[PDB]
Order: C-alpha cells, then structure tokens, then sequence
C-alpha cells in the first residue's frame, strides 16, 4: 500500500478530530473505510466480508435508481409527453390503455402485459444474477464483486494505483447515491410529490417550503 | 455385417461428369472439390514484369520498357499492411473460396428471407420497396425509422463488420472463424466430423446462388416474386 | 444426499460458486443460503436454528388453522364471522364466544380471564421448554423425545435424521405462508380462501397487480 | 442412478424382486415383464430390435396428429386439419393442399402416391437390415455414421443416457397413440379438440360422459 491518503492509518475520519481512533479490525485497506462500527456488527472478518458485497451492490444499484428515478422526471418537464414522470407512479403506466410507450413514443416498446414483463424479468434477472455468484461466459474465476476483463471494456482500471484510486470515488458517490435514494422515499411518502417538484418549491420560498410545513401531518387522530 | 445390394460403390471421387479426370491446380482438400473448373480460373497464373520508361527531357532518347524478368505466382499473402488490398494476387484460389462462401452466407440467409416475409406479409420480395417507404413495418408492426434514418444505421453497422472481417490474416480462418462464431462448438473439433459440415454449407450455398439467381432473372421477365411467381406456373398447370 | 458436502443447494448450479464454509451439511436444512454472514459465529449459528424451528412449529400450528374456519364455513358451518383476521373481535359479541356455534360450548365473555390464564399456563410451560422439568429436563432443547415421542419415531438413526428435514421444509413453506396471509390480509382484506376463490375465478384480471396502485401517497 | 442393481424399477421404491433376467445393462430397464415374456437371451433382443423401431416411429408420429390442427388453430386453412379426417383431402378435387395451399404438392391419384413409397420403403427398410450407401456394416440401432452429423453421441459415457432419453420419450409417445385411437373414436374430434373441451369443463367434459357409447341394443 502506497501513501494513498485513503488507505492506512492517517485516513480520514468520520467525525474528523474527535473519533480518535477506529475500531481494531478497521485498518484502513478497504474503500471508504471512515472507520465507522460503533455498534460493531462487523467483527467477524468472515461477517465483515459478507457485508460488503451487500453495501457494494445496494450503491451499484442506487446510483442507477438515484439517475434513474429524475431523468424520465426531468425531461418530462421540458414537454416530453410521457404518461407519468414521477417515479413512484410511473409503475402504473402499464394499466392506462395505450400501454407503456418508451418515451411517450407509440411507435417504441408498447408493452401491454404486466405478466410478459414480469415473466422475462424473473427469466433474465435470474440467469445474471446467477451468473454474477459464478461462472457466466463473460469470465469464470475472477473476483466476485471487481470482475473486470469484459467488465472493464475501456481499460481504465489496470495501474494499481489509480484502481485503487477509483474503488474510493465509486463507493463514496454509491454512499452519496443511497442516503438519497433513502431520501427519494421519505420526502414521497410524506410530499406526495415528485422530487424535483420538491426541489422546485423549496427554491420558491425556502423560509416555508422546507421539512417544517410537514411536520404537523401524522398527528395521531 | 453388411451386403453390397441395391447401390456401386465406384471407387472414386464423385467428379462432374461420371468419367473426366481432376485439373492439376484442383486438389481435394477442400471441401466443396468436385473437380470442376473450365476456362482455367484457378491455374496457376504465373506473371512478367516490365521495367518502367525514361521521362527524362534533358536527354537524348526516351528509349522504351523492356522484360526483365519472369515471376511466378504466389497467391494468398493477406499481410495486413494493406487493409485495402490485402492478398498478392487476384486469381488465386484461397481468395475465391472465401468469394464463394460469403457469397453463399448472404445468398441463402437471403432466400430464406424472401419466402418467410412474404409467407407472412404477402409482399413479394420485388416489390419491398415503396411499401415501406411510406410506412417501417415488421411483422404487420410499425417501426419509427424514416429511410434516410435506415440507410445511416445500415452503413455505420454492417460496415465494422466488414471491417472486421478484414481483419483476420490466415486465409483459412477467414472462411471459417469459429471462436465466438461457434457457441455449439460443433466443426471445432473430430475433423472429419467438421468436414462433412463444411461439404453441406457449400452444397448449401451453391444451390442458394443459384436459387437466387432463379429469383432474379424470372423476376425480370415476369415482373413476380418469389412465390406469386411460383402460383402463376401452378395456375394454368393445374387446369390445363 | 441431505447431508456432507453433496447436498442439493438453494440456487442449484450457481449455488457451488458461493456457499459459506461455515456451512457444511451437518445440520438438517443445509441448502447454503447465508450470504448475509449471519450466522458465522458457530455460537449464534446455534442460536439460530433454535429460533428457526421453534418459529416453524407456531408457523404450522398457525397456518392449520386459519383456513379450518373457513373451509367449514362453505360446509355449512354455522360459524359467527370466521375469518382468522378478525376472528379475535368474536369476544366482543353479546353471546361471548362460542366454539363451533353452540352456547353450551365454551361461551367466554371476559377476556381478562383467558388472557391471565394462558399467560401462566404458558409462562411455566415456555419455562419449561429451555429449563427442563416434569416432562424430563435432562434432553436436547430441541428434540427431547420421550414425553413428546410416544409413538416411537424417533428412532432408526438414519431414518431420524431424515423425518428432521421434512420437520423444517414442511416448517419452512409455514413460516412462508404465514407471511402470505399476514401480507394478503393488509392488502386486500379478505380470507385467503375467499382469495383462492377470487384468484380461480379469473386468473389474468383477478391478481395482485389489481391492488399495485392501492398505497399511492395522495399529498 | 441407471444401471445395475441400483436402479428403479417400475414399481418403484417398493419394488421387491425384479425378474432374474434385467441386471441393469440395456435402457429402459424397469424390470417390468411380470408376465415373462423374453426369458429367452435370443428372443430379448428380438424385442429391444422391436421396442424402439415401434418408439421411433411413434415420437415422429405425434407431430403429425397435433401439428396440423395446431397450425389450424392459428390461421392456416387447411383441407382436414384433424388427422384421422386427412386421408379424405385426396378424394376432394381441391387435392391433397400441402399447408392448404394450392401451388404446393397438390397430389391427385391417390394409387400413384403408395406407387412410389412401396419402391422407397421397400429400398429403404431394406437398408436398414443391410448394406445400404450410408453405413455398410454398422450397429443395427445406433450406426451413427452419417445418422449422427452433429456428433452428441461421441463419448461411449454420456452415449449411455441419451439412449436412455431416447426410450422414456419413446415409450411416452407410444403410451399417447393407444390413447389416439381410441380417443378419436370414441369422440370423433381431434386430440387437441378434446384437450379444448376439457379445459373449458373438465368435470363434465369428461371420458364418463361417454361411458355408455357402446350400450348394447
Ligand atoms: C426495485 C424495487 C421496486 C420498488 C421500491 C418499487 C416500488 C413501487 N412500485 Mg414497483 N417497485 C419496484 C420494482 C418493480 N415494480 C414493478 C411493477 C409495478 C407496477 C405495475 C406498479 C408498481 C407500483 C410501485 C409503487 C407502489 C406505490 C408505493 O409504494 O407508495 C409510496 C411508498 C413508497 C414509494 C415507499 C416504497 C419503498 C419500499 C417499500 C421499501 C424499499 C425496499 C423494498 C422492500 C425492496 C423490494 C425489492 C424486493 C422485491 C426484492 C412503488 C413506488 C405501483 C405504482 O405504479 O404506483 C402508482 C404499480 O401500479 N410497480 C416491476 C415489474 C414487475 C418491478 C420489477 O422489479
Ligand atoms: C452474460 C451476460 C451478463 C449480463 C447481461 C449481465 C448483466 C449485468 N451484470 Mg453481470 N451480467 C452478465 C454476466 C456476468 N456478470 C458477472 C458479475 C457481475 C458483477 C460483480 C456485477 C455485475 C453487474 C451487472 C449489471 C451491469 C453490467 C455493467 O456493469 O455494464 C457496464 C459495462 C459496460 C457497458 C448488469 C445487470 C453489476 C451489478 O449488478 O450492478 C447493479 C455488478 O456489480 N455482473 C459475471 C461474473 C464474472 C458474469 C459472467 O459471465
Ligand atoms: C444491396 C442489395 C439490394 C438489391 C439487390 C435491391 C434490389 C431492389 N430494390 Mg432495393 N435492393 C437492395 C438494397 C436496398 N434497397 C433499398 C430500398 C429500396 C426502395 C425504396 C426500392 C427498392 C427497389 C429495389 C428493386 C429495384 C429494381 C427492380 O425493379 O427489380 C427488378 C430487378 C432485379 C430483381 C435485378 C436483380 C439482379 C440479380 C439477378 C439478383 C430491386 C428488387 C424498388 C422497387 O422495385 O420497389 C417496388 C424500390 O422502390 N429498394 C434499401 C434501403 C433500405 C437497400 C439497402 O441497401
Ligand atoms: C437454478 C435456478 C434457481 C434460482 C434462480 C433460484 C433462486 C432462489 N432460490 Mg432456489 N433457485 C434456483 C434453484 C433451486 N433452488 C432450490 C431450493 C431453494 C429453497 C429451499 C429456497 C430457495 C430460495 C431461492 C431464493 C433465494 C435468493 C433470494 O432470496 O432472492 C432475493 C431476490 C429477489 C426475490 C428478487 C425479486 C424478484 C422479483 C422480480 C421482485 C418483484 C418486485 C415487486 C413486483 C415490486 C417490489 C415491491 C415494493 C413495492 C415493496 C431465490 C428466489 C429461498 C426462498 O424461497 O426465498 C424466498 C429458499 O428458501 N431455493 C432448489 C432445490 C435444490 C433448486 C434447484 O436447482
Ligand atoms: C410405489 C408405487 C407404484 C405403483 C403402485 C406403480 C404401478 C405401476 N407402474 Mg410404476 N408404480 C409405482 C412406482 C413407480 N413407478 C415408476 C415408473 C414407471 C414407468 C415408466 C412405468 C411404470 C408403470 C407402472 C404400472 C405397471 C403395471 C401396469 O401396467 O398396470 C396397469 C394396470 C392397472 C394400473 C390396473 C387396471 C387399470 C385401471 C386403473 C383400472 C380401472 C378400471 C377401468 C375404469 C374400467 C374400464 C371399463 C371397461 C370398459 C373395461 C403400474 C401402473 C408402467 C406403466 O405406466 O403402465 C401403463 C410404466 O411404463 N412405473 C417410478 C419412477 C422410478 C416409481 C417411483 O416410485
Ligand atoms: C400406416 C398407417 C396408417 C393408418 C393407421 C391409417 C388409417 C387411416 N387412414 Mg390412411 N392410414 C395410414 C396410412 C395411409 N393412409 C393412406 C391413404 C388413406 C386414404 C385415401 C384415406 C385414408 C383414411 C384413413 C383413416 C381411416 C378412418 C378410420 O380408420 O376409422 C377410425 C378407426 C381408426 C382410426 C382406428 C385405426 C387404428 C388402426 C386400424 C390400427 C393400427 C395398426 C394398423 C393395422 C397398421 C397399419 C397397416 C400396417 C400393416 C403397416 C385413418 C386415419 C381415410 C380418411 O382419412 O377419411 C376420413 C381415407 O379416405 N388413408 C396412405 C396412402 C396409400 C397411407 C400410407 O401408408
Ligand atoms: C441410404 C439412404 C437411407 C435413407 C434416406 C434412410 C432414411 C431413413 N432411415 Mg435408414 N436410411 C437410409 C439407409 C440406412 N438406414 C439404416 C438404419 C436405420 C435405423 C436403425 C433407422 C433408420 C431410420 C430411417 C428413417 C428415419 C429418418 C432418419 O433416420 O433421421 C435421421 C437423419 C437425420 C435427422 C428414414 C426412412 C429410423 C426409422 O426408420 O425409425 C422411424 C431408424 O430407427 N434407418 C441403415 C443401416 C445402418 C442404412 C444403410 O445405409
Ligand atoms: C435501475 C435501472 C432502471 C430501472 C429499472 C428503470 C425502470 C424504468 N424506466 Mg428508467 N432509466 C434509468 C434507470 C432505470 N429505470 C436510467 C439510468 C435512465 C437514463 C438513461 C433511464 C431513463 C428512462 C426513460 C427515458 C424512460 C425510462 C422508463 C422506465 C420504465 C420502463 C423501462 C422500459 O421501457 O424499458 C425498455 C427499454 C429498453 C428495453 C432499452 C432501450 C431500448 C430502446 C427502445 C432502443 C431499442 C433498441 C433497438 C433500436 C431496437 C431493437 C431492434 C428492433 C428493430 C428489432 C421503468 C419504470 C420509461 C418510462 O415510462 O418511465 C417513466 C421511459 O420512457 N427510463
Ligand atoms: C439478407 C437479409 C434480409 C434482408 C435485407 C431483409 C429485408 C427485409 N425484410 Mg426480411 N427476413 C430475413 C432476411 C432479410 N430480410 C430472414 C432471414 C427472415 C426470417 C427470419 C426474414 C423475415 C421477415 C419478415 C417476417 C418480415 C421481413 C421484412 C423485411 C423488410 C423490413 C424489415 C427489416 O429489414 O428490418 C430488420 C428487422 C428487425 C425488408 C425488406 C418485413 C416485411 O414487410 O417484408 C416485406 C416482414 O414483415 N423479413
Ligand atoms: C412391456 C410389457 C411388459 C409386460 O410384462 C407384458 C406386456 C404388458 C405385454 C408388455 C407391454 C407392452 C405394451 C405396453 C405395448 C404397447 C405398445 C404400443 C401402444 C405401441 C404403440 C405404437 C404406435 C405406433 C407404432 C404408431 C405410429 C403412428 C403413426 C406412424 C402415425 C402416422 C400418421 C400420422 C403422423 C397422422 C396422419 O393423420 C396419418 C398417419 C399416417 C396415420
């Protein structure tokens, strides 16, 4: 390990000068090791193995839900003719009589059969995912959550260095994406609003459209 | 146990006529030999060279060319320097294996496509052309592309493929590639059970070419495709 | 097969390519799904197959018997209102709670008295289950045998150690199910038979993507 | 899990005693010939000549019954798409309309059709005992040669059970024509018709409706 600024022992910390010293088991050779198990669920080396694969995964899947929840929501602002932009009821698009039209466009994917949608996901999702375990013919035995080789087209990841660079960037934009698509649920269930059309009014009067004019609203009764 | 009845086994080579001898340049190691090649188009065709003239109009005479030497032929160099003339020589016959079989990848991926899309649409293959000028359909689907959209797609696509096939220097392996392009990996291994593959895509593009070529020339005369032309000769053939 | 190394696994083909080596085949229920790492530490990983099983036998108490009240109510049944997600509100009705339909059945009306009495009954026989006592205390906390193996089928070592790994997948699809009734019942609100019904009397229109759009947040 | 003594038998886990003559060797081995008809070494082959010329002419059958009223179904207008009624399509004077469609086979004497099969299934029945331009001397089952292109039968190993395949497919189909017939006689409608009328009732649209068809007087 070189003087990576990320890796070893004058890594940065999650609460800066006052954490002190991280736990004995978190030395600062993994990304985004802030050094933060206060309550400890991860001990184990062999549990503290288990629980990143499951923290890598959820980021690449968050930071595809966190671009993929605004860009339909986005251009439907702008006069793209979708049937609905907001994310959560976009899902009930497939109920609506001409269908799911990508894009707003007719003469695009037309889906009409919740079933046929559901039937080649469970078909598809089932196969890649097995194939993510192990095996698949994109590359037998190679790491299981940095696969590369027909994972890493452009080449980019292949100085030991600037690889071990970019595991830092791709978890801390992964851990920016999931505490906002944990916020993209939140300020649904409470808004009732896309989320841009949040952001829209709390640019309008900040002083009152913030988290405050909502507070008063599970009020038991 | 077995009994030669009902059949000769004629102890030869099956050539084009049932008596003829085999062409010295026709050799049968390659799969679709049968021994036939009039007009000498796979002789070996050997060259002379002749030395360039004199420009030279500070002189006294600009005297002429003359022989300087007599080559020999030496076909199938596809060094990749080139990229737009990769083999030394035209008429050599490695490279005319390779014309006839990718001739014969597009004629019968061809004629199968001119019956099931008629079988379905009734648009007969001559006439695929104005009923979707107006309109990219598919199946009785539409389709969003405009025909100046098509053309841009074809080009950009099918040409890195043409670009690629290009890519490969051994003149065996650009007939027949395998690899990626044999997922079942049937003709990449038990050689003699990868020749007789190989006999049946020839026979299968000889007899695509020319059904194709049956397509064209009666689709001249008749001005029909593929099949309305075929119901044509089954309608006075059944009356009459 | 069922148990050692060579046991089916919970992906089948994909499954060899992770499985944790913690988890061998020596406990009944092997099919090598612990990709979470819960259960690394062999002390939890005790402590979980207890959990497991004890959750699988109300699971199979539990799930018997909230669809026996409604099969017989298309039996003709004279039940008061039986369907298992407000069958507790029963005690409040004017005639207490009848068993089948009959008043000289057990006709509770109080329910302070049937709740202090279970909470003894079972305070001292869940006390009993970790502890031992007067049904033998000496025994595996799990299967303890004897008292609760009268009819002897608890014996033939290799047949024994079969009849554990259809104690805990018939256990299993309980606990399973019993998280289908809780959810089907949120949902829709209705019993499940009268579900199944609706389901067999269209099965394209009559789903659950029918209530996909119910828990929309009207702000 | 096939062969030898540790393979299933037709009854099962509660088989017994198997007869002494099956040791788990050839496919298909159920040991199921409870009347004990080939106890005879010679004449067992005789019927496992016989057993798998009756299943491959059955499997290749099925395709002919369900597949024209299949594709009937779907938009195809043929001129008898129930099977037991498509010898009859010769002796209308549209002709025998391959995939109903006139400018294809178009067959019209019916005495010139078996004129030409007697000539090639004489030759061709005739090959298979011997001789033959294909295999000259070969198994009498499983040649391979030019019977096999793709090559899935080339380890001795794997060979075993594809034979095995063979078999269970083969005695299913044959299970399903003495069914056939006797389904199209007793109803009269195709096999496929029958499997729409049952999915449409299946608790009246049964075979006890028909349980008095043959009454006496
Ligand atoms: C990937 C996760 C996923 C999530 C979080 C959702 C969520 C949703 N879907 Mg959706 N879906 C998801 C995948 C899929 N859906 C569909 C097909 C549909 C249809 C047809 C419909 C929906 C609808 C809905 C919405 C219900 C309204 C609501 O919950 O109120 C607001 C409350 C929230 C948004 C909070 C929800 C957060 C969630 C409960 C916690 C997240 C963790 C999940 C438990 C993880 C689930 C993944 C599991 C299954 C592996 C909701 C946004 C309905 C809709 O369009 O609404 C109008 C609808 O009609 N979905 C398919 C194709 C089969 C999917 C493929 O996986
Ligand atoms: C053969 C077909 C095949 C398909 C369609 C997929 C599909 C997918 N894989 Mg998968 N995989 C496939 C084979 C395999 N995968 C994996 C191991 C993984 C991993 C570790 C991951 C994926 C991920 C993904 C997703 C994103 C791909 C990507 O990063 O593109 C970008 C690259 C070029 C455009 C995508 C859903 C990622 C994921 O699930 O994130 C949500 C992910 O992290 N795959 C292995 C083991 C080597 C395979 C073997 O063949
Ligand atoms: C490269 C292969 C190719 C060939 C052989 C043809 C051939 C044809 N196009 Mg076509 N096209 C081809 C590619 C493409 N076309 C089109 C778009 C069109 C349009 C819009 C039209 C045609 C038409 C025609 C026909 C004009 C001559 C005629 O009357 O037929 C008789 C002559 C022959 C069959 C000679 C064949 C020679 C040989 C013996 C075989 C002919 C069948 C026209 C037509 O007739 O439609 C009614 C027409 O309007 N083509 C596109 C754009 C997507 C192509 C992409 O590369
Ligand atoms: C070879 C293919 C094969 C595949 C793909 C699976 C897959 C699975 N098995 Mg396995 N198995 C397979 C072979 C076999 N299994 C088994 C025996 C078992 C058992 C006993 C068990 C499994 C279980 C599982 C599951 C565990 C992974 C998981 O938790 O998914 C998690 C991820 C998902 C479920 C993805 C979600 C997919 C779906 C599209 C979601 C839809 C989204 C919603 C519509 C919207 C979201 C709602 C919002 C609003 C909240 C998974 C479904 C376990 C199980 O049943 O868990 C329930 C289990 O107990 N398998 C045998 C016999 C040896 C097999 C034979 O080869
Ligand atoms: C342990 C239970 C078990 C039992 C009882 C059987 C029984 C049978 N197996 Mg076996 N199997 C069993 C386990 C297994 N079998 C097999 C695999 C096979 C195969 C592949 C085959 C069998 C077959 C048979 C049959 C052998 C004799 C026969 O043909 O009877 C036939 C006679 C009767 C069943 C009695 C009479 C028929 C009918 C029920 C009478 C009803 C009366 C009518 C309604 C009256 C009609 C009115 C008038 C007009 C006449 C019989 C049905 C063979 C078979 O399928 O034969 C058709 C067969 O091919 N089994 C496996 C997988 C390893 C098993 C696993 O445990
Ligand atoms: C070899 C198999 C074969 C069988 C079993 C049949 C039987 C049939 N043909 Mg067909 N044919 C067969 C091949 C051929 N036929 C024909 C030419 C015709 C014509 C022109 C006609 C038929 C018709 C019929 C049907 C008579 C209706 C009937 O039988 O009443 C119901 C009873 C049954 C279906 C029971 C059948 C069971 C069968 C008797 C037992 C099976 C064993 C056989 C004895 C084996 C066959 C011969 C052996 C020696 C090889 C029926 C589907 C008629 C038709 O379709 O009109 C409606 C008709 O007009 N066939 C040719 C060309 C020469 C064939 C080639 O070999
Ligand atoms: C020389 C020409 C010749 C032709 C055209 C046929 C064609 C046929 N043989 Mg025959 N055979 C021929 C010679 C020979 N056969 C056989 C031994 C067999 C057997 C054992 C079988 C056949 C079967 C068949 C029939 C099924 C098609 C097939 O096998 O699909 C395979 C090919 C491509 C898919 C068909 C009539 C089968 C049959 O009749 O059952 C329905 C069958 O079981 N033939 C031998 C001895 C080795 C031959 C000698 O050359
Ligand atoms: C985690 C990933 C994820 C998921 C699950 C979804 C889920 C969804 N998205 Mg979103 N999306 C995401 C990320 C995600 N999004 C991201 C990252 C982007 C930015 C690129 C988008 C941009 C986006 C748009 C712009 C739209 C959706 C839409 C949808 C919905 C249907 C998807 C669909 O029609 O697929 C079908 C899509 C494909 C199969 C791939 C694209 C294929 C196109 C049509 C080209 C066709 C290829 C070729 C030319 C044709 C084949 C040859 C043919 C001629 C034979 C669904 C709710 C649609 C909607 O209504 O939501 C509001 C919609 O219009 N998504
Ligand atoms: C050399 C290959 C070739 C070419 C150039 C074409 C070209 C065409 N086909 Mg054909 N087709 C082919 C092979 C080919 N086909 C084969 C191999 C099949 C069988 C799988 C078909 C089956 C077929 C059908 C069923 C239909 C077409 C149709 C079409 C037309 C537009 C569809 C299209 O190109 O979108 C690319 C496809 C995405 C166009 C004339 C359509 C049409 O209207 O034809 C008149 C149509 O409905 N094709
Ligand atoms: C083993 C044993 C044992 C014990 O011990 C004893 C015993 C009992 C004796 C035994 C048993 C036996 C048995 C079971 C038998 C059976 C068989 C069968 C059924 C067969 C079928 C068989 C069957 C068969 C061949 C069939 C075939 C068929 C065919 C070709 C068909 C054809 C066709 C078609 C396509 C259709 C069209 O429209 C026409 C035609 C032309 C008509």
């Amino acid at each position: 390990t070189p003087d990576s600024f990320w890796y070893g022992p004058e890594r940065p910390l999650f609460l800066g000068a006052f954490t002190g010293e991280p736990p004995s088991y978190l030395t600062g050779e993994f990304p985004g090791d802030y050094g933060w198990d206060t309550a400890g669920l991860s001990a184990d080396p062999e549990t503290f193995k288990r629980y990143r694969e499951l923290e890598l995964i959820h980021a690449r899947w968050a930071m595809l839900g966190a671009l993929g929840c605004i860009f339909p929501e986005l251009l439907g602002s702008y006069g793209v003719p979708f049937g609905e932009a907001v994310w959560f009821k976009a899902g009930a698009q497939i109920f609506q009589e001409g269908g799911l039209d990508y894009l707003g466009n007719p003469n695009l994917v037309h889906a009409q059969s919740i079933l046929a949608i559901l039937g080649t996901q469970v078909l598809l999702m089932g196969a890649i995912e097995g194939y993510r375990v192990n095996g698949g013919p994109l590359g037998e035995g190679l790491d299981k959550l940095y696969p590369g080789g027909s994972f890493d087209p452009l080449g980019l990841a292949d100085d030991p260095d600037t690889f071990a660079e970019l595991k830092v960037k791709e978890i801390k934009n992964g851990r920016l994406a999931m505490f906002s698509m944990f916020g993209f649920f939140v300020q649904a269930i409470v808004t009732g609003k896309g989320p841009l059309q949040n952001l829209s009014d709390h640019l309008a009067n900040p002083g009152t459209n913030n988290a405050f004019a909502y507070a008063t609203k599970f009020t038991p009764q | 146990r077995s009994g030669g009845v009902g059949y000769r086994k004629y102890q030869g080579d099956a050539l084009w006529l049932p008596n003829t001898t085999r062409p010295e340049w026709l050799d049968g190691s390659l799969p679709g030999d049968r021994g036939f090649d009039p007009l000498g188009l796979s002789k070996p065709s050997e060259f002379v060279v002749i030395g360039v003239d004199e420009n030279d109009q500070n002189a006294a005479k600009n005297n002429k060319g003359s022989v300087e030497a007599i080559v020999q032929a030496t076909p199938d160099e596809v060094s990749s320097e080139n990229r737009l003339a990769p083999y030394s020589e035209v008429f050599g016959l490695a490279r005319f294996r390779e014309c006839e079989l990718i001739h014969g990848r597009w004629a019968m991926l061809a004629c199968l496509g001119a019956l099931v899309a008629e079988a379905t649409t009734g648009v007969s293959w001559v006439e695929a052309g104005k009923v979707e000028l107006d309109g990219a359909s598919y199946a009785g689907l539409s389709l969003p592309f405009s025909i100046t959209q098509l053309i841009w797609i074809e080009v950009i696509l099918v040409g890195g493929a043409e670009f690629y096939r290009n890519s490969e220097t051994n003149p065996e392996k650009r007939c027949y590639p395998g690899g990626v392009f044999d997922p079942l990996k049937l003709a990449s291994e038990d050689e003699e059970r990868a020749f007789r593959l190989k006999t049946a895509e020839i026979k299968h593009a000889r007899l695509a070419m020319v059904s194709f070529f049956g397509y064209g020339v009666q689709a001249l005369s008749t001005g029909e495709g593929a099949l309305g032309s075929l119901a044509k000769f089954a309608d006075g053939l059944n009356n009459g | 097969e069922w148990y050692g190394p060579d046991r089916p696994k919970f992906l089948g083909p994909f499954s060899e390519g992770d499985t944790p080596a913690y988890l061998t085949g020596e406990f009944p229920g092997d099919y090598g799904w612990d990709t979470a790492g819960l259960s690394a530490d062999p002390e939890t990983f005790k402590r979980y197959r207890e959990l497991e099983l004890i959750h699988a036998r109300w699971a199979m108490l539990g799930a018997l018997g909230c669809i026996t009240p409604e099969l017989l109510a298309k039996n003709g049944i004279p039940f008061g209102e039986a369907v298992w997600f407000k069958a507790g509100a029963q005690i409040f009705a004017e005639g207490g709670l009848n068993y089948l339909g009959n008043e000289n059945l057990i006709h509770a009306q109080s329910i302070i008295a049937t709740l202090a009495f279970q909470v003894v009954v079972m305070g001292l026989a869940e006390a009993y289950r970790a502890n031992g006592g007067p049904l033998g205390e000496g025994l595996d906390p799990l299967h303890p045998g004897g008292a609760f193996d009268p009819l002897g089928l608890a014996d033939d070592p290799d047949t024994f150690a079969e009849l554990k790994v259809k104690e805990i997948k018939n256990g299993r699809l309980a606990m399973f199910s019993m998280f289908g009734f809780f959810v089907q019942a949120i949902v829709t609100g209705k019993g499940p038979i009268q579900n199944l019904d609706d389901h067999l009397a269209n099965p394209t229109a009559v789903n659950a993507f029918a209530y996909a759009t119910k828990f929309t947040p009207s702000a």
